[PDB]
RNA sequence: GCUGGCGACCAUAGCAAGAGUGAACCACCUGAUCCCUUCCCGAACUCAGAAGUGAAACCUCUUAGCGCUGAUGGUAGUGUGGGAUUACCCAUGUGAGAGUAAGUCAUCGCCAGCU
RNA sequence: CGGAGGAGUACGAAGGUGCGCUCAGCGUGGUCGGAAAUCACGCGUAGAGUAUAAAGGCAAAAGCGCGCUUAACUGCGAGACCCACAAGUCGAGCAGGUACGAAAGUAGGUCUUAGUGAUCCGGUGGUUCUGUAUGGAAGGGCCAUCGCUCAACGGAUAAAAGGUACUCUGGGGAUAACAGGCUGAUACCGCCCAAGAGUUCAUAUCGACGGCGGUGUUUGGCACCUCGAUGUCGGCUCAUCUC
RNA sequence: CCCCGAAAGCUAUUUAGGUAGCGCCUCGGACGAAUACCAUAGGGGGUAGAGCACUGUUUCGGCACCGAUGCAAACUCCGAAUACCUAUGAGUACUAUCCGGGAGACAGACUGCGGGUGCUAACGUCCGUAGUCAAGAGGAAAACAAUCCAGACCGCCAGCUAAGGCCCCAAAAUCAUAGUUAAGUGGGAAACGAUGUGGGAAGGCAUAGACAGCUAUAGUCGAGUCGGCCUGCGCGGAAGAUGUAACGGGGCUAAAACUAUGUGCCGAAGCUGCGGAUGUAUACUUUGUAUACGUGGUAGGGGAGCGUUCUGUAAGCCGAUGAAGGUGUGU
RNA sequence: UAUAAUGGGUCAGCGACUUAUAUUCAGUAGCGAGGUUAACCGUAUAGGGGAGCCGUAGAGAAAUCGAGUCUUAAUAGGGCG
């Protein structure tokens, strides 16, 4: 017999909105297990590190800072 | 400003994206043959079945 | 032309080494009355000030010493069609990583004070 | 029925907020005190930590302390993610009450992702609902909450183990035992290199450590043919082919 | 008779050869460009490859570090091609979407590519992706669902081609030019072995005379000789059971084999020509006339009909100058 | 599946998606903001019989309201209309 045989169901994380979409205010851009991207202008981070729209624009992805983080932000 | 595209092979196992080149090339059997503009839009087209028309400037 | 504050940018910008500045600013500095502080300590934080110093620190300059940046050409990989099956070849499109030549001791905005 | 690990919890602070602070290791010195306790100063350094497995993260530290505290609130909720359904996830913002801040503000539990159980039937606290002639009441409804290792975890009952060679029916070559088929790990046969053995001398005869094939006899692997039947281990009789 | 046309998946199930929701088919209605292909523009990635900066692992030196050197599905300082999302746009196409009636199906198979498993075994098994079969005829492959070419509305004693072929069985070149092979290699196989024969590059010695043989380095002898490297085609290694049986056969050697080049031709139910039928759409501002595009099909869905018995129409019409039934012929 | 998988020796005759009720959808006909009778009576397919049913209003568990209603302290927000 085998000791192994196990696994989790799949969480489907990943990027819902890319560079250039038009959001709504709500509209939730990113799905991450960490802060792999961080939350810039008009961008608000949930519980779960999830990054949603809080406001209506469009959506623009970046490097920026003296530690080279990736930023998503909402230009309106 | 118009180029002839000749249809020279089957398209009946060809991929899906390649059978719709054709078919918006406006090809629709062996042999025939359709004039079209030639603009970047449809060179793409008749670039990507290349190997199924013959073209003639 | 120097000094301080706040930003843009985040190594071609940093680190290291050497050098320089006290008019103003800054820094060290004097004291522990009152405000305030130490799981103890006026070391830090805070208050009251000008006897000293540019030593330390901060800034400015110089250096390719570490670091960082980095072609061209070639190679690997790869979409489509064809030919072969240790997994390669041809036509066409695309094209790294590493390495080589080489570059770098940053570049800008607002405000205020001195000469 | 592939390779590796965890869960069926914990915490009234290990939650909220304001303020504050940086780990680990090494080298020097210093009573017991040393490999390693505590003190002091320096060097390059996130290699520390994050209640717990791993991953993605963590300087405005999400790591570590102190004071005050209960937002581990109530009514909601534009808009999205995921999705057969039933479910699950994120959420700006509005109103009321509140905590910490001088203040701009932050707070709808904990860095996140596991720590779980539908419906039925009942128990408990409320309630401006209902109340079988009428007034009540019993009972029922609504809101909040309690009882399952229903772990075969979408949970057939509140409640259940075996034997049949005395057996039987409906089916399957969807699926085993025989023979056939594919394959050749195993089996058998052959070859290459050659330390050495052979009083000297690898190759008269053997031949270690390694390498390359052939056959389709063995033990096997697969499940393609046959379950509206291809019906036998050995002996007897009679054979036919290969080298 | 006509039209369209699947699936063998996901999720759950005392469920696993049943069933339910979703996915896939069909019919009616609504609505038209909201859709797709391709070209530009914007975007995230951590795979192929690569690398050692972390985590592990590896070899040799120097004094845990330092220097040279490898490896990784659960390592990453890096990092494509494709694929995926969004916006704008030309051309082409009856495209997307919404609301309802009816389903079937939830045993798949092979092949190529990326993999797990197995022995880099199996016509093995489990996924992803594409094609074909399933549900698809024709031609090629001797015969051969799943390979190659190609998608059958009907008819023709017309033509052009695809894959594949052109000496005979058997349609078309005993065609042309230049080379290679002597093994019937072609028309089954390895490590390894060998003066088989082509081609190419370089090297050593040589008419003050080289190699072999011969005469006891000297000596007759009178041109090349010696040893490796790369590469084309061949040889051995090569033993099985019914009968040649490993080109389909005959047969094939300046080929009818192989390599390269060029002219022709044969070759399908593909394309074209002529005749006919049918579906849909667009116009004729009734039509039943023109044009364009369609007509392989299992489970299924939709549409249109032929015949049989009985009732009315029918106290009608046909019938001994012969009904029904049976048996031939013609149309 | 030519299959060496099933069934049929042959011919003639018979042999398998029906009937009743309810319901939903489509076509067609009458009437139309209305439509329609059931049992039953009836020299009887006529004519009577309006009890009942469907449509015309929704929200809420319900009392209740009603083009609104529920939730709520809320006239905010939101759900069904």
């Amino acid at each position: 017999s085998t000791k192994n045989g196990r696994d989790s169901n799949p969480k489907m994380l990943g990027v819902k909105v890319y560079g250039g979409q038009t959001v709504t205010a709500g509209n939730i851009i990113v799905r991450q297990r960490g802060t792999e991207f961080h939350a810039g202008a008009n961008v608000g981070m949930g519980r779960d590190h999830t990054l949603f729209a809080t406001a209506d624009g469009v959506v623009k992805f970046e490097v920026k800072g003296q530690f080279g983080r990736r930023y998503v932000k909402v230009e309106t | 400003k118009t180029i002839k595209v000749t249809q020279t092979k089957s398209s009946s196992h060809r991929l899906k994206n390649h059978k719709l080149c054709l078919q918006g090339l406006g090809l629709r059997r062996i042999g025939h043959t359709v004039e079209v503009q030639d603009t970047p839009s449809n060179r793409g087209m008749i670039n990507k079945v290349y190997y199924m028309v013959s073209v003639e400037e």
